């Protein structure tokens, strides 16, 4: 298997998801 | 960790979060960053904890600089919650508008192929690449060559926001 959202790498969505997950870790 | 009512209300109006959610995120943010100001080392630490054997330096620096709206070297709570609102709860177009800001590293209003490669390479450096045959290697370069050419409808070597936003959208 491959991470679900890495198909969107280069489209912007992968960076956005990874950015959000980092912020969420910073607030939990 | 007490947020002044007016501030909570304003941040609620400016985001997709309820007032309860804003206050809950503030409580967690202040617990993790007691001063209310997240510096670049702490931001990279988050990502190293996700990917302790990738190299998150490049990705974390690129994203930190976009999140740091007033470019004072710190992510304040107002920057934290507004960044989280767009990247987690935006429409597709709002999320892609945010990503365009990230990819447009020189802030000239276009994404050039070297900028797309910088972000994509940063992503692979942190999270790794898919193992393939040496003859079908998953290199950022060939992936970017494909996507960029697909998006660059007028083949002028640069992507507008319009060209970028249409990249996965079906017609
Ligand atoms: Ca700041
Ligand atoms: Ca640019
Ligand atoms: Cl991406
Ligand atoms: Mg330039
Ligand atoms: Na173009």
């Amino acid at each position: 298997s491959v991470p679900r959202f890495i198909k969107y790498t280069g489209y912007g969505n992968a960076a956005g998801l990874l950015a959000a997950r980092g912020l969420m870790a910073g607030g939990r | 960790s007490k947020l002044k009512p007016e501030v909570v209300e304003e941040l609620t109006r400016k985001t997709y979060f309820t007032e309860k959610e804003v206050q809950q995120w503030y409580k967690g943010f202040i617990k993790d960053c007691p001063s209310g100001q997240l510096d670049a080392a702490g931001f990279q630490k988050i990502y190293k904890q996700f990917f302790p054997f990738g190299d998150p330096t490049k990705f974390a620096t690129f994203v930190f600089n976009v999140f740091d709206e007033n470019k004072d070297g710190r992510i304040e709570f107002s920057e934290f919650i507004q960044a989280l609102s767009v990247t987690s709860r935006g429409t597709l177009d709002e999320k892609l508008r945010w990503a365009f800001k990230l990819y447009d590293l020189d802030n000239d209003g276009y994404i050039t192929r070297n900028e797309m490669l910088d972000i994509v390479d940063a992503i692979y450096q942190m999270v790794g690449n898919t193992v393939e045959l040496p003859e079908e290697e998953n290199t950022p370069e060939k992936r970017v060559d494909r996507i960029f050419a697909m998006m660059d409808k007028n083949a002028d070597g640069k992507l507008t926001l319009q060209e970028f936003q249409e990249g996965s959208k079906a017609d």
